[PDB]
């Protein structure tokens, strides 16, 4: 999942897993999920558990 | 000078007539009016051709008989504005006015319904809650309510519990059938806390599917603008619902005076100024301006007129009754429990039998959360297997190296 | 035989109706349009509902080109007041700002030439490349455009195939700056070579003027504003420096003539798309003091035929504001002479100039 | 020097000057925006004392 400007206007949503979470599908990850920036910043992340 | 309006009341003609004979004693003031016109072209054309063209001051209209006439004041309205010629409101909420760009000559007098919902920012300093979620139109009016509240949700800077965070809010067109799609979506969150703001008739759709769907029931709550007291949804709302009513709102008459007593203050402090410059040019010298407009706002700004029947009425930055206060109700069993305790931002301590829908007396926290956690998860090989089941349903079982059972799911 | 009332005002361009009427395609001329022209003097609100009401009376209008002339047009309302009576659509064919503003509502057919806000900045950003420049900033205040200007070009910022930069949007406030020591100090932040300024057409001069203290002048920077706060007006207050580029081909040649031609196409052409769908609604609304609901039956959804026509060899797509969806615009300059000349023609997402080039620091490498 | 004064960035200043035009710039400083905020101010006795 990734941030991507769609709908060829100002708006830009996130396909992948995060989508699904943020839009109410789901409400945890639990996968081989990596840890960034910007996933960082419309979610919460429990401290890691694999480095 | 000559002020007219267009107001429903015949008599409200004499009315006002007798208002300007008050406030003449703080220089002439005569007084110039005119009924209404379903069609709102002769309206205008009647505008131009009397009061323009007396092509003195300016003027006031109230809502017609008609109920929402959302329409009625807009052509009048930016008639005159045309020529900068600042207009005053009376009885009208509909919030587009709320807009200076598209309309740079209108003030009211009275706040718009999408202004209510700042209030609601406020039963849980008294209700200790922290969770939402909205049910608005598809319209201008929602869009409102909701940066309105988005605003009103500013976080506060900090450096416990730190304000009330909104949820997934939703919307629907007018007049549809089905809207339980939503609902029971819904009904699945995690809070108990409702807000629906909308049109009459929706309310009552709304009412029948939830009423349906048993989202009625205890340990919730509702809190509806003023468009659903009204009794086509009265026809369908539950008991236990709160609703809250504009003090002295649809009353003309005491609104009516408060007008002339501000515009009174307003001539008092414009008896004095510099620059005098000239009314329009009767609806024919169309290029031109009573190059005073802006200033007769800017004046209209701090008319401090300090009481009169609703008593306080001050502005905002936006030209409405920045301070009214109103009262709170209580649907209970077809009765209307009064709690009139909204002075303004102050807290509103009642004394009454508050009754939720439940019938309980608790004021439930709309909370409980420990539930099923709809999971996810993607295909990826040293973290997760994904297999298909055999014809049974299930998938084979197997064993570890030692042959532990491998947990699957 | 259809009812097409035209008019104007502030012009004798009479031939340019029946001339381009004789010009009209045989395919599409199937409901005849009735050309009838009138021209008030611009005179009265009043006057233009009277003189409407009174041809669609007359004739059975069933729509109208509307023409305007004076720079001062806030008046669109208006005419969408009348949508709001009749189910007639109308066209801001020309005038001042008379095809230019947001003037939005539900129930109405008013639709305005030129273009909107957005394909505006688009080719700003477009001859912004062509030319290599690279950097740059803003500068506006309280515009309808303005959260939605800042966010259109930064949007297409965050895609950067290319080097751009964004220094800052200097967010102002508009006829309020009683201490104009604050933009004196405000406008030092400026460091790069190009800047982009959205406002008024005085408020212009008075930041031009604050400009040629602060030192932001014709020495090596530049200057480009989108032709809405100044156009074929050409009343050039001192305050502008030569140089000056923006966009304006809205309707500098493309031909009052032929604007009432491709006006005339498009109705004709949509009548002829609805009685092609069986839906020809060839019932005007009956009176002015009495185009009530009576008469009011169904709503205008020959929209789904107004959005895109394209006739005599030209194409006309239309969005919810109104504006045609490609326009054909062009690029001029503020010369020395406190001229006008045009410079550079945009068309189709594409681009035409004439100069590689925008006139010691400055040398010739040669390589291998 | 409402312009010049603007390209101060520093958290420490040092001024040389007379007495009288000290309040002169002391008053423009008050519109630059240098001032008692966090910016500190050191002059060397000859133009106060
Ligand atoms: C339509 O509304 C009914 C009740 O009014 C509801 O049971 C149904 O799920 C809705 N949708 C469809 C597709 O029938
Ligand atoms: C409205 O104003 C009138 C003023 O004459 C007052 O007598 C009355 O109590 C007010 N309220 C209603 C509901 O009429
Ligand atoms: C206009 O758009 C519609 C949608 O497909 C359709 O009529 C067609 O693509 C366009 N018109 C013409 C004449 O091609």
């Amino acid at each position: 999942g990734t941030q991507e400007r769609v709908q060829n206007s100002n708006k830009k949503e996130w396909n992948g897993m995060m989508g699904e979470l943020l839009s109410g599908q789901a409400d945890m990850i639990v996968a081989p999920l990596t840890i960034n920036n910007e996933r960082a910043q419309y979610i919460e992340f429990s401290k890691p558990f694999k480095y | 000078v000559n002020i007219g309006a267009v107001l429903s009341t015949r008599k409200h003609e004499q009315m006002f007539r007798e208002a300007v004979n008050q406030a003449n004693k703080r220089i002439q003031l005569q007084a110039t009016s005119v009924t209404h016109k379903p069609n709102a072209i002769q309206m205008a054309l009647s505008v131009c051709e009397d009061l323009i063209s007396s092509q003195v001051y300016a003027i006031l209209v109230s809502h017609p008989p008609t109920p929402n006439d959302h329409f009625t004041p807009t052509p009048v309205s930016y008639t005159a504005g045309f020529y900068r010629i600042p207009v005053l409101g009376l009885t009208t909420r509909m919030s587009i006015y709320s807009d200076k760009s598209i309309h740079l000559s209108f003030l009211r007098t009275v706040p718009p319904y999408s202004h209510q919902s700042s209030v609601w920012f406020e039963m849980m300093r008294v209700y200790n809650w922290n969770h939402i979620i909205l049910l608005v139109s598809d319209d201008h009016e929602g869009r409102a309510a909701q940066k309105r509240l988005e605003t009103l949700l500013e976080e506060r800077e900090s450096k416990n519990k730190r304000g009330p965070k909104a949820e997934k809010v939703l919307q629907f067109d007018p007049g549809t059938k089905n809207v339980t799609a939503l609902l029971m979506e819904a009904r699945e969150l995690e809070a108990r806390v409702i807000i629906l703001s909308a049109s009459e008739d929706d309310a009552a759709t709304v009412y029948r599917a939830a009423a349906m769907l048993d989202m009625t029931g205890s340990g919730y709550v509702w809190l509806v603008g003023e468009r659903e007291i009204s009794g086509n949804a009265l026809r369908y709302a539950p008991d236990g619902i709160i609703g809250l009513q504009l003090i002295n709102g649809k009353n003309e008459s005491a609104h009516i005076s408060d007008a002339v007593g501000v515009v009174a203050q307003a001539v008092h402090e414009l008896l004095e100024k510099e620059n005098i410059t000239d009314p329009p040019r009767g609806c024919v010298g169309n290029t031109n301006i009573w190059k005073t407009g802006p200033l007769f706002k800017r004046v209209l700004m701090s008319s401090k007129y300090a009481d009169g029947v609703t008593g306080r009425v001050e502005f905002n930055e936006d030209g409405d009754r920045k301070f009214a206060q109103y009262s709170i109700m209580n649907l209970q069993n077809r009765k209307l429990v009064q709690v009139g305790i909204y002075n303004g931002t102050h807290v509103i301590p009642n004394d009454r039998k508050i009754i939720w829908p439940g019938g309980e007396t608790e004021k439930p926290r709309g909370y409980q959360m420990s539930t099923r956690l709809k999971i996810v998860t993607i295909h990826q090989e040293p973290f997760v297997y994904v297999k298909p089941t055999m014809s049974d349903g299930t998938c084979k079982e197997e064993f570890t190296v030692n042959g532990d059972p491998v947990k699957k799911v | 035989s259809i009812g097409i009332a035209v008019i104007l005002v502030g012009t004798s361009d009479e031939v340019a109706i029946k001339d381009a009427h004789e010009k009209d395609d045989f395919h599409h001329l199937s409901v005849v349009p009735r050309v009838e022209l009138v021209a008030m003097n611009e005179t009265d609100p009043k006057s233009i509902i009277t003189r409407i009401c009174d041809l669609m009376s007359d004739r059975k209008i069933q729509g109208v080109v509307f023409a305007d002339d004076t720079d001062q047009e806030a008046i669109a309302q208006i005419l969408d007041f009348i949508s709001a009576q009749t189910l007639t659509p109308i066209l801001g064919i020309h005038g001042g700002s008379s095809m230019i503003m947001a003037d939005k509502d539900e129930s109405s057919m008013f639709f305005q030439f030129g273009p909107s806000i957005e394909q505006q900045a688009s080719v700003m950003l477009n001859i912004m490349e062509e030319y290599d420049w690279y950097i740059f900033s803003i500068v506006t205040t309280y515009f309808p455009g303005y959260q939605d200007f800042v966010n259109k070009i930064r949007s297409t910022i965050e895609n950067s195939f290319v080097g751009w930069e964004l220094e800052e949007v200097l967010l102002l406030d508009m006829s309020l700056d009683d201490g104009d020591s604050k933009i004196q100090n405000q406008l030092k932040k400026l460091q790069s070579p190009i800047i982009l300024l959205y406002c008024t057409k005085e408020e212009a001069t008075y930041i031009f003027e604050v400009a040629n203290s602060v030192g932001l002048t014709g020495y090596g920077y530049t200057w480009i504003v989108p032709s809405l706060v100044a156009g074929d007006t050409d009343t050039v207050p001192s305050e502008f420096p030569t140089g000056l580029i923006s966009v304006s081909y809205d309707e500098w040649d493309y031909g009052l003539p032929a604007r009432v031609r491709d006006g005339i196409a498009i109705i004709t052409t949509a009548a002829s798309d609805m009685l092609s769908e069986h839906s020809f609604i060839p019932e005007p609304k009956s009176s002015c003091y009495n185009t009530h609901e009576k008469r009011i039956y169904q709503s205008n959804m020959l929209n789904r035929y107004l959005i895109n026509v394209t006739f005599e060899g030209r194409d006309l797509s239309f969005s919810e504001d109104g504006y045609q969806m490609h326009p054909k615009l062009v690029i001029i300059l503020l010369n020395k002479e406190r001229k006008w000349e045009r410079v550079g023609k945009w068309k189709d997402k594409s681009l035409q100039m004439k100069y590689y080039v925008w006139p010691d620091d400055h040398l010739s490498i040669v390589t291998l």
